[PDB]
C-alpha cells in the first residue's frame, strides 16, 4: 500500500525522476524510471516538511539539483 | 572415430579500417583530398513520454503526470555543414588469404582433414562466386548504412594501392548497381578476380574505397553509436553517443565487415527479404529471427560436421556458405 | 653422482619492451620523432556464434538469445589515417656466460655441468645457435601479426659500443625466410658477433629496428592482457592491451619467444617447421605439447644423460640442450 | 579409486586449477597444484549435469568464474 502523490520535478531528466509515496505515516522517494517503474534507490522520510526542507537545502536550481537528488538517493547509504 | 576438434579459430580476412567522415561539395570530389571533417556536437533535446505505456496496473494520476511533463535529454548528433551536400566515408581494405587454415586447433587429423577439404573446394573451383559476391557488397554503398536511404546519387571509387601509386582505379554507381539482384558487369569481374586472386594467396590486395553520398546542407549523418555503462552517476543526462576519432566523427570496422558479408541469398525460408549476412546459425537481429535453424540441415555446424567428417558433401550453395563462414573467421569448437 | 635439488639459469638475449609507432614508408630513414600508436576504445555489440548444446536448439531460445543484449566494450589499436607503416624499436643484450648456473645445491654436479658445458664449447662454438638467433632477428618474427600480410618489412639492427653506434645492418624480412636457415655475408657477421657476445668475449648491446607497410588506419596488434571479468558493477572492457606512458607497446617476453624459435628435432615431423625453444617442448597455441617425455628427447631426459652417465645424444640434441640452458629456467626438484 | 577426468578450465591461472575425479557413482572436483598434486580443499558432487550447472551459475566469465570457484572451494564449508 503506497499510494502515489506527485513528481517531485516538473519535467523529467532522462527517463529518470523522483517519485513521490505515501508509506503509512512515513513517505517514500524512489528514483525510478517513468516508463517502466524500475527502481534504483530509494530513501525513507516522515513528513512533507522537512523533506522540502531537505530538497530546498540542496546545492543547485532546478534540474541540477534533481541531479544532486538522484546523485544523492542513487547511491548506497553507509552503515 | 574421428571426433570434432574442442578448439578452433580463424582469424578473418577482409580486413577494413574505421571510416572517417568528411563534408563538402558535389562536383569538386575530384579534389576531395583536403574536405574537413564532420565534427560531433551536442544539443539538448526535449520531448514527450510517448512510448507503449504499461496500462494494466498502475494509478491513473501517475500515468497522467508522467505523460503530461516533458523529458529534458542530451544528445550528439552529427550534421553536415550548411555549405556542404556531399559526405565523403573513406577506409581501407586488406584481403589477407589463405582462408582454410585454423589459427588454432586441437587436433592433428581433424585440422589437414579440413586442409585438404578446402583444397579440394580450391581444385574444383576458385573463389569466384564468393569474390563476386564480396565485389557487389563493395560496389553498391551496403556500408553506407542509413546514410544511403534517400540520396540522389551515390558514387562509390575503389583504388587498387601497391605501392605509394595507385595501381588500378574503378569507379561506380551505387544505385543503378542493385541492393539485392546479383548481376553480371565487365568491372565487376576484375574487381572480383583481384578480390579471389587475393583470398587465394596470389599477389597483395590493398584496396582504398571511397563513397560519395549527396544528401543535402545540413542534414543528419549517422555514425555508429557508443556505449555508456557506468556513467549514469557522472554525467546523466546525455543518452546518446556517437562514435568519433582525433575529431571526426567515424563508423565502426566491424559494421563495415557487416556490410560486406551480406551475401546469404541461400537461406530455406524464403527470397523475399534478399541477402542476409554470413552467420552461425544465419540470423537477422533487426528481424529478431534465427534464419537457417538448427533443425533443418543448413546449419553451418552441420554442414562443417558432415562435410569434413563424415565425407558427404553438400549441395554448390552450402559449400559457398561453408567457405565464406570460414573466411568470415570466428571462435569456433565449444565455448 | 645424483643431480641437484635446485638449479637456477638466468636468461641470455634479453630484450626490452617493443614501443610501436607509425609514419610513411620512404621517410623511415628519419623516424626518430614519429608519434606513438595509442590504445583507444570503441565499443561491440555481438552475436550468438558458439556452438548450441544441442538441448537448447529451439525456436524460441535462439530468437530470445538473438534478442538479447550482448554489448561489449573492448581495446584496438589503429594507426592514423594518413600513416602506412610500422615502427617498433627494442634493445637487447647478449651476456655470455651461459653454462654457469646462478643456483645450485651439489658443488660436484656443478663442476660436473661445467665441464660438460666446457666440452661443448671446445667441440664447437655458439655459431649453429646464433646464426638461428640472427636468422630470428633477421626476418621479423617478433612482428607476430603484424607481419601476417604485409607490402614490405624492413629490419635495422645496430650495434651499440658506446654513445655511438658501431656496427650496422639492414635486411630484408620478406626476401630472408620463415621456414629454412640460409647463409650470407652480414648474417654471418651477425652470427659472428652475437657468438663472440654469448662465449662471454665481450659486451654485446644491440636495438633493433621494424619496419611493416601495411596500409593507413589498419589495425596493430599489440600484446593483450590478462584481465579477470569477474561480478563488478555492469561489466567493465572485456579485452586489455598492454601499454606504456602513452604508446601502445609489445612484451618483452613475446619478443624473446619470436627470438628462441629454433627447435627443428621434435620427434614428429618436418612438414610443420621450427618451434619454439621449451623443456616439454609444447606449442600451446595449438594444444600439442611436442618431444613428449614418454620418448628420449625431452630437455630433462637429455641432461640427466649427457651430465650424469656422459652419454651424449646427436649434435642437434647438444644444439638444444644448450639453446635451453640459454633460455634460463627454474630446473631440478 | 579415483579415475581423471578433465581439467575444469583450458587455462592454469597460477598453477592452480580444478581437475575431475570420478569417484564410484559420485564426481570430485579437487582444487589442485598442477606440477605437484597438493590438494588445497576438495567438494563431492554427483552429477556432471548437476556440476555444470552450478559452474555455469557462478558470477563471472572464464578465469574469472574459475577464480570464483576456487575461492568458493577453498573455503572450509560450514557445518
Amino acid at each position: 500500500s503506497m499510494k502515489f502523490i506527485k513528481y517531485l520535478s516538473t519535467a523529467h531528466l532522462n527517463y529518470m525522476n523522483i517519485a513521490v509515496y505515501e508509506n503509512g505515516s512515513k513517505i517514500k522517494a524512489r528514483v525510478e524510471n517513468v516508463v517502466n517503474g524500475k527502481s534504483v534507490g530509494a530513501r525513507d522520510f516522515d513528513s512533507t516538511e522537512q523533506l522540502e526542507s531537505w530538497f530546498y537545502g540542496l546545492p543547485g536550481s532546478g534540474l541540477g539539483r534533481i541531479e544532486n537528488a538522484m546523485n544523492e538517493i542513487s547511491r548506497r547509504e553507509n552503515p | 572415430i574421428l571426433s570434432t576438434a574442442s578448439v578452433l579459430a580463424f582469424e578473418r580476412k577482409l580486413d577494413p579500417s574505421d571510416a572517417l567522415m568528411s563534408a563538402g561539395a558535389w562536383a569538386q570530389r575530384d579534389a576531395s583530398q583536403e574536405w574537413p571533417a564532420v565534427t560531433v556536437r551536442e544539443k539538448s533535446v526535449r520531448g514527450t513520454i510517448s512510448n507503449r505505456l504499461k496500462t494494466k496496473d498502475r494509478d491513473p494520476a501517475k500515468l497522467d503526470a508522467s505523460i503530461q511533463s516533458p523529458n529534458l535529454q542530451t544528445v550528439d548528433v552529427a550534421n553536415l555543414p550548411s555549405d556542404a551536400d556531399t559526405l565523403k566515408v573513406r577506409f581501407t581494405l586488406r584481403v589477407l588469404g589463405g582462408a582454410g587454415t585454423p589459427s588454432a586447433c586441437n587436433d592433428a587429423a581433424y585440422r589437414d582433414k579440413l586442409l585438404q577439404t578446402v583444397a579440394t573446394y580450391v581444385n574444383d573451383q576458385g573463389f569466384a562466386e564468393l569474390a563476386r559476391r564480396y565485389a557487389h557488397n563493395l560496389a553498391n554503398a551496403r556500408f553506407l548504412w542509413r546514410n544511403r536511404v534517400g540520396a540522389e546519387a551515390v558514387e562509390v571509387r575503389i583504388n587498387h594501392i601497391r605501392q605509394g601509386e595507385v595501381a588500378r582505379a574503378w569507379r561506380f554507381d551505387a544505385l543503378a548497381i542493385g541492393l539485392r539482384d546479383f548481376k553480371a558487369d565487365a568491372e565487376l569481374d576484375a574487381l572480383a578476380e583481384l578480390i579471389a586472386s587475393g583470398l587465394s594467396g596470389s599477389g597483395h590486395v590493398l584496396l582504398e574505397v571511397v563513397a560519395f553520398a549527396r544528401i543535402g546542407d545540413g542534414q543528419e549523418v549517422f555514425p555508429s553509436q557508443e556505449l555508456i555503462l557506468d556513467k549514469g552517476d557522472k554525467k546523466g543526462q546525455k543518452s546518446k553517443t556517437l562514435y568519433s576519432v582525433r575529431d571526426a566523427a567515424a563508423i565502426h570496422s566491424q559494421k563495415i565487415g557487416n556490410a560486406l558479408r551480406t551475401i546469404d541469398t541461400w537461406y530455406p525460408d524464403e527470397d523475399g527479404l534478399g541477402p542476409i549476412a554470413v552467420e552461425p546459425y544465419g540470423s537477422v537481429t533487426s528481424q529478431g529471427k534465427a534464419y537457417r535453424q538448427p533443425k533443418q540441415k543448413l546449419d553451418f555446424y552441420t554442414l562443417l560436421d558432415n562435410w569434413v567428417l563424415r565425407d558427404e558433401a553438400p549441395a554448390v550453395e552450402q559449400q559457398h556458405y561453408v567457405i565464406a563462414n570460414l573466411i568470415r573467421g570466428g571462435v569456433f569448437g565449444e565455448a
